[PDB]
């Protein structure tokens, strides 16, 4: 895997790869590795794919019991704090989890926590996680800025995981975009690096390691 | 730490209608970083071509070391090796080594120039022989590789036909694999011409 | 050791190369070229194990300055990497192998081309526009990739280069302390002293 | 030192229409280089048009299924006879296998049948309860090898519309039962030829909103 | 590797199946396993394929040697003495199990080889992964006096019991006779009874299916 | 272990056990809260049959929870102690897992919650 | 195996069971384990049936050169150069031998090198993984001076019961004697040895 | 986690038209040692089942004991004991194969191979192999151990698949049964001569053999084989 | 160890060498390898001395409460006793173990029970490390239905020979007749053995 | 986490902890306060294990909270410093032990003197002028032992303290990104912004 997310003037941008492997065996291309908890709230799933998916929707299960009794909506630092909680309790275990909590509420505004399954779990703006994290942290500091525009900050997102996928042998499959605002989160599409990357090559001019 | 799957790479070869085609990705790789895109495995030594998989270091060497080779007999010979004999000298040379051996997964195919008949050979590391009617494959995703060929397969096709053939088992194979892909070249044999096409494929 | 960069632009090649030698929890050193002349318009730099590095460079530089006094001519970049890869390529099944991963950048005066050559210690040579090795490419090839164009001048290349080095600056766990950049073209070999 | 886990080897394959869905898988039974059956069913109906195939350990792959249809059974006395939902399912097996997560069920899980839109789903399981839906999946041995002949025959992966320059892709589009079976016969024969644990019969189960109906084929039995 | 080899009234009889295999994977469908020491000396063998060729050849290389030398046709014994002295050298490394028969001045001649370097005699052996299905037929079936055509059907039977029971073992059945008196005859694909059912479908693509980037002629001349 | 069930239902559908403790209640020195604009006042009585108190150390009447809720209360004052404890740990183990102090409303629910397990569970008044 | 050489009044006789293994399958139900170094001075094999094999081509490679120049060798001689060998290459070995000849001024004599490369020369000799279950029965039924009948029924009744509890022996019963009459060459079969 | 100490080898079976037939010899083996002569290893149930057990001995008095207990168990308030709900085949083989497999997943197996073959109350074969895995499988013949490798050859030529059993007599059958014991006694280095064998047909009912003999032995050929190669005396 | 327990005519006879060990150093040359668990049903001990001990503790705790219940317990029932500690506690214990008594109905009993705790009731059984040497001895020496006289002779005889090749085994020749005339315990010394 | 010093002057306590959050070849993030505020007067920062550090350091600062508002007083820097103790040394016989070790800086009311306490995850505590925990203590050991005075100042001490970070930021192997800088003193815990 290959996943990122981070925040700007407009929100937060959240952005991963579709590719599951075993070994070198690539087991799927298509594969959902975000997870909507709840309308203003969303999930990154990388390392162990049943420990992600399992965790992260029972972490869904246990956002809403926090709707239901408190009558109101859980905050992005609470849910991450039940998620790393929870594997804290199995640490030593086994479990393989590199995830990013990602949301907007009024009391916080756009938040992101990086959680994983050695219990660490930090704010911050921009993280990337995963196999291919090193090569999308490579075009994503270089061309970030805070005052990117939506448009402008949804392209690089897509462009770091392209990246990602192009390099590390274990991410690939497609790209999902996330753009998450005070008023939620807005999904933009999968896109298949399949048909991405020859559009990417051409129009950007980049890529010229690969013969055209 | 498996030497023949460090640097990744599929080849994979097929007989006609009075023609061969041999095909290969371009990736070279060290584990997860792919590296290079424009790594070809197939070499020609006269209108014999023989692909090798597996370690890159060894892939080099062996080219040089049959180049090497061939240049020498033809030299002593006054005539080109046909790929019956250029078989039996892959064979020689790799069991030369039988208690240290290069790791790759050479891949013999031309046509005898005297006789006509298409031919190709498949080696393991230690240079047994492995002759075949249809197709040779081998690489990183030789499993894959087994099965498009297996289903995909069918004697006697035009060098035309072939060559779709050849190259969609060669592309789905490598889209299956973590360590194979990044580019494709495909050469399609006939008695005398050849030509060499490169495939237009996913780059992830 | 550890990080060496190439990039090769239309009529130069550019290497960067980490200053630092640490060992243990000392950084000993702060001001190390970790690169050797092997002919007027051929440089490599190198990268790995301590002792084998500069045994490795030194060596090489030897045997091709022995050929340029003994034809009175310099070989080309690409002869000079194929003669590395083969060394290297020996060095892998001897009882105790050369550790040392290298890049050859280097001016074809024949051609009037750069040329740059990414070798690891197995022998495995590739030709590359850009080149890293060790944990280096996983940050900078996807950099490369997005920025770099074939057509650069040297002047766009350091600029590209200067990238580079604030992204490993950035996300790099170890203080490498800077690089020194070199220079490679038809006028031969020089060094930046203000990087 | 005591090895709990086994290995069975053969192979299953599940694929997707637009009204029915298939479940495949072959019949032979082995450890190591012996045949312990040639006719030993691994796909099994389990009711609510649903059919399950766990392939790989076969102690497993038998008390995972032997579970999943006690499930099934326990579904309609707690919930007034409802029928249970292909993704319903698919969810209760997860949380099946993930609760074996620190001692698995060495098996890869494919269940097969129809969504609640009556279009045909196929969904697959990791050892430890990932699972996704669709349209393609082998499992078990031999799915190294019939895995990318499905992305290339079912999902037209890497074929392009001929004279378009490589632009256009094959459009996608759902296969008749017909065309399923051609597939399935040919990616066992296939397997067959080309691995040692694949052979002996293969058994096909189908699903429709009629039932589910069975097809048996010879393989080759060496 | 199913590896037989049988003696009868005026000779020896070997056989072997066709199939090469790496892991669970089949290598070669058809690859010849009995071998030419000698045009009347002959060699089954099992174990690491490059292996029994190579110490086959060159004990083969020399023979032919000797013969010339001594002005003497070859006899088995000598293949015998130089092959297990070979492999007794390699301590068992050189991976080669082999049935050396045949027919020379002495008469006709069965032995076996073990990668170690013991040899056996007898009327009736059988080497590799499936001679305990091979030797079950054999010891159920054998008897003294067999004639040729009895010893070849034993010898085939014994070669099927692999074929079919045996995992590493499969597709065809090679056999060679070697009577005194008479040329040695090589029966190469003997018999054949695992041969490819038809295919459903041909999946022969449309011209243009396959994006292509660049074309080119190569030179192959000088 | 102790399982009488105490407090339970009477034929008229009381709880005595549960209306005696309202006893207890009405016998304790009286407490009043009152809210205004920008404040609460919390206002307790103390009894003055007790002369020679050291109001220095003597337990006060209204005890702090957290460092932004208070609670005062009516009836057993060895009781009372029992229910601040619990109210206090589970206003630090909030701060804890949510990472933000408890409100009053959570508070007094927890409170309250607590309050009413000692209504049906055995063994307890 | 099971095996062993027994001297009597007229000679010496060797015996041996007939099994080779690997594992708990039988390789060869058949096998012979007596084995001719000289005219008459043969041996009993145990262990690694090639490096057993080995050894012994190499002695009979030897004697046959020693006879070729000095004669017909002492059986004590022949002892000596599996010894060497067995003791040399102690590492890379596992056998373990019973030497046995007749020559016409010593008569009958046994010797036995076991895996370090020893030699014991002894008036009988047992050996092999069954030759531990008859060291009871063959200490207390051995006398010296037997007749060949008796000697014949020692080893027959001793390897019968060495049979019956290995596992890794079994197959037939065979035997050479060694006398000034010559070389016989005996055979029993299961149906007779079993139910002594 | 285990090792097995005293152990049983191969246990043999088939189907044929009208039951099955089973076959296990009289050997308690101790590593090398052949060290048990007298140990029954076909422990029938009922007068319909018989259940053969190879591997650790300890292990298979602890199943026999289960048995037994099962047979008492199903007897209590009861009637129909003796007749519709007496213990079938189907019964004993799922209760084994519950126990097999909860012992391996608790990592403390019962060191056994399986086979049980008898008749079901509607007259249909049944014959079914559990192992110290839990691993379960069907088929026409069943072998453990070295039976596995060499009688299901043999025994296959017989009764290759399902259409192949009603063409097979008890006659045909039992005899490539003690064919198959002879060529294990050959060629299996822990099997004995003694062996016992069972057959539990849908007419004649179940037919216990003790104390048969592997006879009809081939060793005559033996005198011919002299030396190792070279060798002519 | 070397033990062994014999049925005759009369009833049951135990045997026994007295050798414990460390290593190669004998701990003990004096032991009593034949113990009581009920009046007349005994026990021979191999393996771990601490096990066998604490093994045979426990069945005569659980015999004499038993016995206080039900009366006389069977040599069977002995045995199932033995059994039940040997086969549940396989994992940690190292006991190979002979039960024999005597009943009025049954006569004389033997059951052995080796490490895995599996049962055998046998006409005899031999067991310890020095039982190797004399299978072949007692298999063609054993006969059913012996005399007291022949029945010691047997069990002398065999342990002398056990006692011959083990090492682990030595010292003097316990032995426990059990009959309808009572317990009588017999000893042979090494002059008297050794030269048998 | 990695690098935390202490150093104890005539009125105050001074700790600086460094700001690397530092997973296999990335730096996560490099503004991260390893500290945690256990009462007004009293600050402990940690470093060790990934996820054992913040849940032991939250887990202490709960406790101090709880008995804070129990008893309407502010506990002692020597009876915190105790209390930690004993829960590491407890933790050490665990069936999975906290390794985190820990500094805790305290200005105590009652004494009017600040106080600096070194604990280890064994739970080895002792009081001190400076410390420092893993490998930082090889280098600024030595070198506060040359240049601390008992009678400094407060910005006396921030310079001492620039020594080490500097010092540090010369011979240790990795980047740490920095230190945030906090003081306890008689008014309490306040952060050095520009450090
Ligand atoms: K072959
Ligand atoms: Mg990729
Ligand atoms: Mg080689
Ligand atoms: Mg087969
Ligand atoms: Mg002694
Ligand atoms: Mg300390």
């Amino acid at each position: 895997t290959t996943t990122l997310a981070f925040r700007f003037q407009g929100g937060i941008i959240v952005a991963v790869d579709s590719r599951a492997t075993a070994g070198n065996w690539v087991a799927s291309q298509t594969v959902k590795k975000v997870i909507e908890i709840n309308p203003f709230l969303l999930g990154t799933m990388a390392g162990g794919a049943a420990d992600c998916q399992f965790w992260e929707t029972w972490l869904g299960s246990q956002c809403r019991l926090h709707e239901l009794r408190e009558k109101e909506r859980i905050s992005v630092a609470a849910a991450s704090k039940i998620l790393s909680n929870l594997v804290y309790q199995y640490k030593g275990a086994g479990l393989s989890m590199g995830t990013m909590i990602c949301g907007y509420t009024r009391k916080e505004g756009p938040t992101i926590y990086y959680v994983d399954s050695d219990g660490t779990r930090l704010k911050g703006d921009i993280f990337c996680v995963g196999s291919g994290q090193t090569f999308a942290y490579g075009v994503l500091d270089s061309n970030y800025k805070w005052d990117l525009s939506v448009e402008d900050a949804l392209y690089l997102g897509k462009r770091s995981i392209l990246a990602a996928a192009h390099r590390d042998a274990y991410s690939g499959g497609s790209v999902n975009l996330y753009h998450v605002t005070e008023d939620g989160w807005i999904y933009h599409g999968n896109h298949d690096v399949g048909e991405l990357f020859w559009k990417v090559k051409e129009e950007e001019g980049s890529f010229n390691n690969v013969i055209g | 730490s498996d030497p023949s799957s460090i640097n990744g790479g599929i080849v994979v070869a097929m007989t006609g209608k009075d023609c061969v085609a041999i095909a290969c990705d371009l990736r070279l790789g060290s584990q997860s970083l792919g590296v290079s895109n424009k790594f070809e495995k197939i070499f020609h030594y006269g209108h014999v071509f023989l692909g090798i998989t597996g370690l890159a270091t060894d892939v080099t060497t062996l080219n040089e070391m049959f180049r090497y080779k061939t240049n020498l007999y033809k030299l002593k010979e006054e005539r080109a090796i046909e790929p019956e004999t250029f078989t039996q000298l892959v064979s020689s040379s790799l069991y030369e080594r039988r208690f240290g051996p290069y790791f790759v997964g050479p891949v013999v195919a031309g046509i005898n120039s005297k006789s006509g008949k298409p031919f190709i050979a498949g080696f393991d590391l230690i240079g047994c022989i492995d002759e075949a009617k249809d197709f040779i494959v081998s690489g990183t995703a030789s499993d894959q590789l087994f099965g498009m060929c297996e289903s995909l397969y069918e004697p006697n096709l035009e060098p035309e036909d072939l060559f779709e053939t050849i190259s969609q088992a060669l592309l789905n194979a490598a889209d299956r694999d973590a360590l194979s892909g990044w580019g494709a070249v495909v050469y399609i044999i006939k008695k005398d011409e050849v030509v060499k096409r490169y495939l237009k494929m996913r780059q992830d | 050791m550890d990080i060496i960069l190439g990039i090769r632009v239309q009529d130069s090649v550019i290497l960067a190369s980490s200053k630092a030698v640490t060992r243990g929890i000392s950084v000993l050193k702060d001001s190390d070229d970790k690169t050797r002349q092997l002919s007027p318009h051929t440089l490599m730099s190198f990268a790995g194990e301590a002792g084998d590095t500069v045994q490795f460079a030194e060596y090489i530089q030897a045997n091709i300055q022995l050929y340029s006094i003994r034809e009175d001519y310099e070989l080309s970049p690409q002869a000079v990497s194929s003669f590395v890869r083969q060394e290297l390529a020996k060095s892998i099944r001897s009882r105790r192998p050369y550790q040392v991963n290298v890049l050859i950048g280097g001016y074809d005066k024949k051609k009037n081309k750069p040329e740059l050559y990414q070798i690891d210690y197995l022998g495995t040579k590739v030709e590359l526009p850009y080149g890293a090795h060790g944990y280096s490419g996983f940050y900078t090839f996807s950099l490369l990739d997005h920025h770099y164009r074939p057509d650069m001048t040297t002047e766009e290349g350091l600029d590209l280069l200067k990238l580079c080095v604030q992204e490993l600056e950035k996300r790099m766990p170890m203080d490498f302390k800077g690089v020194i950049v070199k220079i490679v073209d038809k006028d031969g070999i020089r060094q930046v002293d203000d990087f | 030192q005591f090895n709990p886990y086994g290995d069975n080897g053969g192979t299953i394959l599940g694929i997707a229409g637009e009204d029915f869905a298939v479940l495949a898988g072959d019949t032979r039974n082995i450890t190591d280089y012996s045949i312990n059956s040639r006719y030993e069913p691994k796909v099994f109906d389990c009711g609510d048009n649903i059919v399950m195939s766990a392939n790989g350990f076969a102690a497993d792959g038998d008390a995972l299924v032997k579970r999943f249809k006690n499930s099934v059974k326990w579904y309609h006395f707690d919930h007034n006879d409802k029928k249970l939902s292909i993704n319903s399912a698919a969810r209760n097996i997860q949380h099946l296998l993930y609760g074996k997560r620190f001692f698995p069920y060495y098996v890869h899980t494919i269940i097969a049948g129809l969504d609640e839109d009556g279009k045909g789903a196929v969904y697959s399981f990791d050892p430890v309860g990932s699972y996704e839906r669709e349209q393609c999946r082998a499992g078990g041995a031999a799915a190294s090898l019939i895995m990318p002949f499905l992305d290339n025959q079912v999902n037209f992966k890497n074929q392009y519309e001929p004279g378009t320059n490589g632009k256009v892709k094959k459009p996608l589009k759902y296969l008749s039962v017909e065309e399923v079976i051609k597939l399935v016969r040919d990616s066992f024969t296939s397997a067959t030829e080309r691995h040692i644990q694949v052979g002996d019969g293969l058994e096909i189960l189908i699903v429709t909103k009629d039932g589910v109906r069975k097809e048996f084929y010879e393989l080759k039995r060496d | 590797t199913t590896i037989v080899g049988v003696k009868f009234n005026n000779g020896v009889v070997i056989a072997a199946d066709t199939r090469s295999t790496q892991g669970p994977i089949v290598a070669d469908k058809n690859c010849a396993k009995l071998h030419r020491i000698s045009p009347k000396i002959w060699c089954a063998g099992a174990g690491t394929a490059a292996d029994t060729e190579a110490v086959t050849q060159l004990i083969g290389s020399n023979i032919e040697l000797h013969s010339l030398y001594t002005s003497r046709e070859p006899r088995v014994v000598s293949a015998l003495q130089m092959l297990k002295q070979h492999l007794f050298k390699y301590q068992g490394h050189i991976g080669a199990y082999l049935i050396v028969a045949g027919v020379d001045p002495t008469g006709s001649h069965l032995f076996s080889i073990d990668a170690h370097g013991s040899t056996d005699v007898g009327y009736y052996l059988s080497l590799g992964s499936g001679s305990l299905a091979a030797m079950a037929v054999l010891e159920s079936h054998w008897k003294q006096d067999l004639t040729k055509e009895e010893a070849i059907k034993l010898a085939s039977d014994a070669i099927q019991a692999g074929i079919w029971n045996d995992l590493g073992s499969g597709s065809n059945v090679d056999v060679c006779v070697m009577e005194i008196g008479k040329d040695a005859e090589y029966l190469r694909n003997y018999l054949t009874p695992n041969v490819r059912e038809e295919k459903q479908k041909s999946y022969k693509f449309p011209r243009g299916t396959t994006a292509v980037l660049k074309e080119s002629i190569v030179n192959i001349c000088d | 272990g102790y399982d009488r069930a105490l407090s339970i239902f009477s034929p008229d559908g009381h709880i005595f056990q549960v209306e005696y403790a309202l006893e207890a209640v009405k016998r304790g020195t009286c407490a009043v809260g009152v809210k205004g604009k920008n404040c609460v006042v919390l206002g307790c009585e103390r009894r003055s049959t007790l002369k020679l108190q050291d109001t220095r150390i003597t337990p006060s009447k209204v005890s702090k929870i957290d460092s932004h809720v208070v609670l005062s209360f009516s009836g057993l004052n060895a009781d009372s102690r029992i229910l601040i404890e619990k109210a206090r740990v589970e206003a630090q183990s909030h701060r804890l897992t949510l990472e933000d102090p408890v409100t009053v409303e959570y508070l007094t629910r927890y409170v309250a919650g607590v309050q009413q397990r000692y209504t049906q569970s055995g063994g307890v008044r | 195996t099971s095996i062993m050489a027994v001297t009597f009044k007229d000679g010496v006789i060797l015996g041996a069971d007939s099994r080779t293994t690997t594992g708990a399958y039988i390789a060869n139900r058949v096998t012979d384990k007596l084995t001719r170094v000289h005219d008459k001075i043969w041996c009993c094999r145990s262990g690694s049936a090639a490096d057993t094999q080995a050894i012994a081509d190499i002695v009979q490679y030897h004697l046959e050169l020693y006879t070729s120049q000095y004669g017909t060798p002492s059986t004590e001689t022949a002892a000596s150069v599996f010894k060497e060998l067995c003791y040399e290459n102690k590492d890379n070995l596992t056998a373990g031998i019973i030497v046995a000849g007749y020559d016409d001024k010593n008569k009958g004599e046994v010797y036995t090198i076991p895996l370090g490369g020893s030699v014991h020369k002894l008036p009988y000799a047992i050996a092999g993984s069954g030759s531990t279950f008859i060291y009871g029965y063959c200490d207390k039924n051995f006398r010296e001076n037997m007749s060949k009948e008796e000697t014949v029924d020692f080893i027959k009744h001793s390897l019968s019961q060495a049979i019956k509890w290995d596992g890794s022996s079994g197959g037939v019963i065979r035997m050479v004697v060694l006398t000034a009459a010559g070389v016989e060459r005996l055979i029993f079969y299961p149906d007779e040895y079993e139910q002594l | 986690t285990q090792q097995p100490i005293v152990t049983g080898t191969s246990v043999i079976s088939m189907k044929y038209d009208n039951g099955v037939i089973i076959a296990a010899d009289n050997l308690g083996s101790y590593g090398s040692l052949l060290r048990f002569n007298g140990v029954e290893r076909l422990i029938p149930v009922g007068d319909n089942t018989v259940v053969g057990i190879s591997g650790d001995i300890s292990d298979m008095q602890h199943i026999e004991r289960l048995l037994k207990d099962l047979v008492t168990e199903n007897a209590y308030d009861n009637p129909l004991a003796d007749a519709e709900e007496a213990l079938e085949p189907s019964y004993i083989f799922e209760y084994l194969a519950t126990v097999m497999y909860q012992r391996r997943s608790k990592m403390n197996p019962l060191w056994n191979a399986i086979i049980v073959a008898g008749v079901q109350s509607n007259g249909d074969q049944f014959l079914r192999y559990v192992n110290l895995l839990g691993v379960t499988y069907s088929s026409p013949t069943l072998a453990t151990g070295f039976g596995a490798h060499m009688a299901n050859p043999l025994l296959r030529k017989v009764v290759d698949r399902e259409s192949d059993i009603p063409k097979t007599t008890v006659q045909v059958a039992e005899e490539a049964i003690v064919n198959a014991m002879r060529v294990l006694y050959y060629r299996d280095a822990r099997s004995s001569r003694n062996f016992s064998l069972a057959i539990i047909d849908k007419n004649t009912g179940l037919t216990f053999k003790k104390n048969l003999q592997v006879e009809n032995m081939k060793w005559d050929f033996a005198k011919d084989i002299k030396g190792y190669g070279t060798q002519k005396i």
